This record gives C-alpha cells, structure tokens and sequence, in this order.
C-alpha cells in the first residue's frame, strides 16, 4: 500500500487527478501513525539502556534521533554534534544528567540492531509523509489556491476528498461546510474546527471562528470551481479578516448638576419601579430605637 | 450587470419577484442566505430560488442555478441583492432568497405564475 | 546565540518533576479518581 | 518634594522650544499625552510602544520616565518610611502612597 | 500659545 | 504646562467672567513661578476635562493684572475664586472669609465636589454656598 503510494507520487512529481492527492494524503496518515508506533516500539525496547531518555525527549523524532545517535552507549551526550542539532542546549544538558546517573544496563546487539532498524523505517516514514505533503501541497496549489492559502492545503485536500472535489464542494452550504467532516464525539467538529487555522483559537472561541472559517472556505470551495481566483488574494482576504475577527474577540464627561424637575405620575407608572428595584422595606422593626429599654447586648453591634 | 449570472430579470419582472418574495417571507415561505437556500434546494421543498447579479464575488451564488438543474427549479439572477437590500427585515441586500412552498398560501398561485415567468427568461 | 532564560528553567523543572515521579513511583497506596 | 511637576514642566519646555512654530499650535498637546501616556506605561508594566515618534523625542520620553520613576520610587520609600515612624499624614497622602506602594 | 508661557514661567524658575 | 489660559488682561479676565453665564467661571490668582499655584494648577488640569461641561476655568497672574488684586485684595500666594454670571459665589469653607480657597487643594475629589457644589448653589442663587467640607480645620490625622 506504502510502495504504490510512493511509486504514485514519485510519478505525480516527475511530470511536474484529484483522488491521488486524496491517496496520498491518506497514506502519509497511516505513515505518521505507524511511525508514532515504531516510536512508541523504539522507546519501549531502548528503555533498559536510557530510561530518562522518553522524559527528556517529549517528541517522537527527537526521541528517535536521540535513540540513533546515542542508543545503548550512554557516553555520546557529552559534546556531540549530532546531539547538538536536534535538541537545544538545556536538552542536550539535561540528556547529559540523565546519562550521567541512568541506573539501566545497555543492550545486547541484537536489541540495538532491530532498535537502529526501527528507527531507519521511522525516519523513511517520515520522510515519506513529508514527500506527500510536499506532494499534496503542489496539488492543492495547483487546484485549489484558494482552498489552500485560506484553510491550507492538507485541509483542503481532505475537503476535496470528502465532498468529491471542487465541484461537488461548491453545493455544500455552509451548515455542511461548517460541520465538513464532523461529528465524546465533538458536535459540528468540522475538519475546519480540525485544522491549523482552527488551532490558532482559544477553545471557548473556536467552534464559532471555525463558522467564519468554513463557510469562507466554502467561498473558496465557489473560486475554485472556475478557473478564477487563480492566485489566492480572496482567501488572503479571508484569512487577514478571521485574523482581524480573532484580535477583535481576544486583548469622560461628567453629567451636569441638575436634577428632576417636578412629580406628577404615580401608580402602575411609577409605582413598579418603586415596588420592584425601590422595593419598600420593613421600614419597621429596624428604624426604632426603644431610647428606654436595650433590646441587644452592649456590645452586639 | 454579471455576464454569468444568468436569466436576467426586467424591471417590472424584479419588482413582482421582489413583491413575492415580500409575501412570502411575511408569510414564513422565505428563507435568506445563501446556505439556507442550498439547503432548501437540497431539501427538495424550495419553489424558487432567486440569486443576486451584484454579488462580489458572483461565484459563490454560481451554484445556485446548478442545484436548480438538479431539482428542476426556475432559476432567477436580481441585478442587485439591493432589491432585497431589505427583504424580510435584513439590513443588507438580500441575495439567495430561496421561496419554498407554503400551504394554502395567500399567493401559492402567484408564486407559480413568477415561476412560470422566470421559465421563459433562460431561452 | 541569543539568549533563552525560561529553557534552563524548564529543563530544570522538568529534571526536578521526572526525578520526583521515579521518587513518587514507590509510594504505595496513592489513589487515583478517574 | 516636587520632582515630578517640575520634571513635567522641564520636558515640556524643552520640547516646546525644540518644536517649530508651524508644530507648536497644536501638537504640543499631542506631546504632552505621549509624555503621559510613558508615564502611565512605566507604573504597570506595559511597554510604551510609539514607533511613529521621532527617535529623539523617544529618547527624551524614556529619560523623563526614568526620572520620574526615580523620583517616584524615592518618594514612596519616604512616606513608608514616615508612616511606619508614625509621621503625621492625611487620606489623601495614605491613599497616594498605599497605591505607589 | 501654551509654548511661550511654559517657556516663559520655566525661564523664571 | 498651565493648559488653562491665563487671561493676561484685567478688563479681558472681566470679560471671561461676562462670557460665561450657564457655567462656573473660576480665576486662579496664583502666581504661576510658585510651588503653590504649580500645585493648584495641576489640581486644575486634573479637574480640566471633568468639570468642562460644567465649568470654565482660568488661570490669572496677579504680576500681569494687579487690578483684582488690589481691589478684590488677594494677597494669597494663590487664592481660587469663583464668579457666576456676575456674581462672586461665596463657598463656605469656614476659614473666617469665604472669598478664596488660598489652600493648595491636592485632592481631586475635593475640588471636584466644591466644584459641583459651587454650581448647584449658583444654580439655587445662594450667594453663601455652604461647602460640604470641614475646610476651617487641616483635615488631617
């Protein structure tokens, strides 16, 4: 599935119809997550010879070129240059304490091999995804470009490959365009609420920015289904305006001294206000004082 | 006007569409917007359904007479949403304005007669 | 080249809060509330 | 004791003076609430931001926060000070110098 | 306007 | 500073207080090379924005125009006066005279509040407006 999924996209990259881009963007899919699971393999069968390394390496590549450039010799974090490109400095300190004082015997050599294999085929994953991303974009960019500067490309190309291209997106309205893909199951979770314009929203404001940033979309979804809007200054437009709208959503005189004039209104005019917000109170039982006798303690208050 | 939008009503053709979509939407017949109208032609329940020629971008209404070719609807291009710039209370210029058949209506027959009339403009 | 403060910050946190959960991972009866 | 007015005064008279006869009817206004809209930026932590200020007048701007922040900061350790003592204030003078503390 | 009488009481003090 | 303009002229301060007849007109006689009138001033200019659509406020040096204080015998380093309509409202401070503040005032509220007091009592026409402050003891403790 992942060798004629290459073979197509190395094709596709040569020359240079809407259901390859939807093919590849489903294969760098299942590539990101079997390379999540070669991960989660490496860090668990590397856990004998650095077990601080999964704590100090949060990231599932870092992790992984941490796993291929030191493995079960723990003495490569003490000026390494390969180390020193990954992570930061305070990483590559911090990786260097963990080895310092580890506490975990190294591996045997055929642990190592199979944990080097593994991060070989997580590598040309990733490698992979990224070549159909690359891939993907120059598709959408090619399509959709519109589409593709307002949402982005990924997104776009998931819309296209749900609806059924451009054409058959353009009908969505916006309700569809809204809840594209959509649904705890989040309600409305539409793949423009699961996106990274979408991301760059606080939760409390993001379903309803996720409405200006579908139906927008589904604008896009109107401009490319001609051959105009050709460069992508509609969806420049829209995306500078949701950005406007998310800076929006997010961060004296002094009256003359005059008073009322006269009364002369009173009951079922006046007198609800004075009943409901100027409530009459007890006005008894708390105004009288008793000046012979002492109902309270003396010192009560 | 927008060569794309296509018929192109007259003068006294746009105000008795406007007037039955006034009717229509005091009546509770018309919905406003352009994904409530492509939810109507979607529906299978919407009678007509009148787009706007001063839309920018036109384009975004474009797929309101193709739904129209696929429900068998007349279809209808205002010269401008300022026809409908009021409509059923709306600020703005009203564009997608799909009238959706309304029981016993007051003016059902008068509806169908606007059809009738949007017909013969696309020739 | 230029200077990041709050990363040996956190890097120190980090050290201090994993060297405390191998710390806390030999407790014997915490409960947990799903 | 009167540090921040006659500061105010000074920077607004060089300013003034610095400024031509053709920006002097109406833009000295504009100065002054820049002056004080530094100053109000310098009590909370907020940065002053004004990058369509001439670069001078943004120097002269941060110097006289400087000094009135200096002159403030003084001013305030003062009347704690004196109020721990047990010196004689007022409300005013207590509510001046709890805000500034 | 304002000028000349701030620069004219600064000049006095 | 001083955004209040001085009216240099006697005869053109008079004016001013003709000018004005729906609003409170205050005349601060303070020499303005004085700490004490600096201070008032600036009370003036926090209080300037405020009481604007209720009043109008001007300064005065008594160097420029010695007539009103040689007639009106303001001898204060900077004594506060008010005017209304031709009519020199009296506000009862409780300092033995009623004619200037002659206190430099560092509170804002205060003057504000006299302010507004000053304006009802010239509305009501009493020519004593009684001051809603304890201003014939320091106020302080």
């Amino acid at each position: 599935m992942f060798a004629e999924i290459m073979m197509k996209i190395e094709e596709y990259i040569s020359k240079q119809e809407y259901r390859v881009i939807v093919d590849a963007n489903n294969l760098t899919v299942e590539i990101e997550n079997e390379l999540n699971i070669i991960h989660k393999f490496i860090r668990d069968k590397y856990s004998k010879r650095f077990p601080e390394l999964e704590s100090l390496v949060p990231n599932a590549l870092d992790y992984i070129r941490t796993v291929k450039e030191l493995g079960n010799s723990l003495d490569k974090c003490k000026n390494n240059e390969n180390l020193q490109q990954i992570l930061t400095n305070a990483t590559i300190m911090v990786v260097s304490v963990t080895a310092s004082t580890t506490q975990g015997q190294q591996l045997s050599e055929e642990e190592l091999e199979r944990l080097e294999e593994a991060c070989d085929m997580a590598l040309e994953l990733n490698a992979s995804k990224h070549r159909i991303y690359e891939y993907v974009e120059s598709r959408m960019s090619f399509i959709a470009p519109n589409l593709s500067i307002i949402i982005g490309a990924s997104t776009a190309a998931k819309i296209m490959g749900v609806a059924g291209g451009l054409t058959n997106l353009s009908k969505m309205p916006a309700c569809n365009i809204m809840l594209l893909g959509a649904q705890s199951v989040l309600p409305h979770t539409g793949y423009i609420y699961h996106s990274d314009i979408v991301q760059s929203l606080p939760p409390d404001l993001r379903r309803k920015a996720a409405r200006l940033v579908a139906a927008k979309c589904t604008l896009a979804a109107r401009v490319d289904s001609f051959h105009e809007s050709t460069e992508g200054k509609v969806g420049y437009e829209l995306k500078d305006e949701i950005e406007r709208k998310f800076d929006k959503w997010q961060e004296k005189p002094l009256p003359a001294p005059l008073d009322g004039q006269r009364k002369k209104r009173g009951g079922r005019r006046y007198r609800k206000m004075k009943e409901r917000l100027g409530l009459t109170e007890i006005r008894k039982q708390a105004n009288r004082m008793s000046f012979g006798e002492i109902e309270e303690d003396a010192y009560q208050e | 006007v927008n060569p794309k939008a296509y018929p192109l009503a007259d003068a006294h053709l746009t105000k008795k569409l406007l007037d039955l979509v006034q009717q229509s939407c005091n009546y509770k017949q018309l919905r406003k917007g352009a994904n409530e109208a492509t939810k109507t032609l979607n529906r299978g329940i919407s009678e007509f359904i009148v787009m706007a020629a001063d839309a920018e971008p036109l384009e975004i209404i474009l797929h309101l007479p193709l739904l129209c070719e696929d429900k068998n609807v007349p279809y209808v291009f205002v010269r401008s949403k300022q026809a409908l710039g009021r409509a059923c209370g709306v600020s703005r210029p009203v564009i997608a304005c799909s009238v959706t058949i309304k029981e016993g209506s007051q003016l059902k027959q008068q509806i169908q007669s606007i059809q009738q009339s949007i017909e013969r403009l696309l020739v | 080249g230029e200077l990041d403060m709050r990363k040996i910050g956190q890097a120190r946190n980090t050290l201090m809060d994993m060297r405390l959960s191998q710390v806390s991972d030999s407790v014997s009866g915490q409960t947990v509330v799903d | 004791s009167h540090f921040d007015l006659e500061l105010r005064a000074a920077v607004m008279h060089d300013i003034l003076d610095m400024m031509p006869e053709g920006i002097k009817q109406n833009k000295a206004r504009t100065i002054l609430q820049h002056l004080s809209e530094a100053w109000r930026c310098w009590k909370a932590n907020i940065p002053w931001k004004v990058p369509g200020l001439p670069t001078p007048i943004e120097n002269m701007i941060l110097r006289y926060v400087k000094a009135k922040a200096d002159w403030w900061t003084n001013t305030a350790h003062y009347n704690r000070e004196r109020i721990r003592r047990g010196a004689t204030v007022d409300k005013t003078v207590c509510k001046k110098n709890l805000g500034r503390l | 306007d304002i000028e000349s009488s701030l620069k004219q009481l600064a000049e006095r003090r | 500073s001083y955004m209040l303009p001085h009216l240099h002229n006697g005869w053109q301060v008079d004016q001013a207080i003709l000018s004005e007849e729906d609003r409170v007109v205050v005349i601060r006689f303070g020499h303005d090379w004085d700490p004490t009138c600096m201070k008032m001033d600036e009370v003036l200019y926090s209080i300037a924005e405020k009481v604007k659509n209720f009043a109008v406020i001007y300064l005065v040096d008594i160097t420029e125009v010695p007539d009103f204080n040689k007639m009106y015998e303001l001898y204060d380093p900077c004594t506060v006066m008010f005017f209304f309509r031709n009519k020199h409202i009296m506000i009862d401070l409780g300092t033995g005279n009623n004619n200037k503040i002659n206190w430099a005032m560092e509170d804002k509220q205060e003057m504000v509040d006299i302010i507004e007091t000053v304006y009802r009592g010239a509305r009501k026409g009493r020519g004593l407006v009684v001051s809603p402050k304890d201003y014939s003891t320091k106020y302080r403790y």
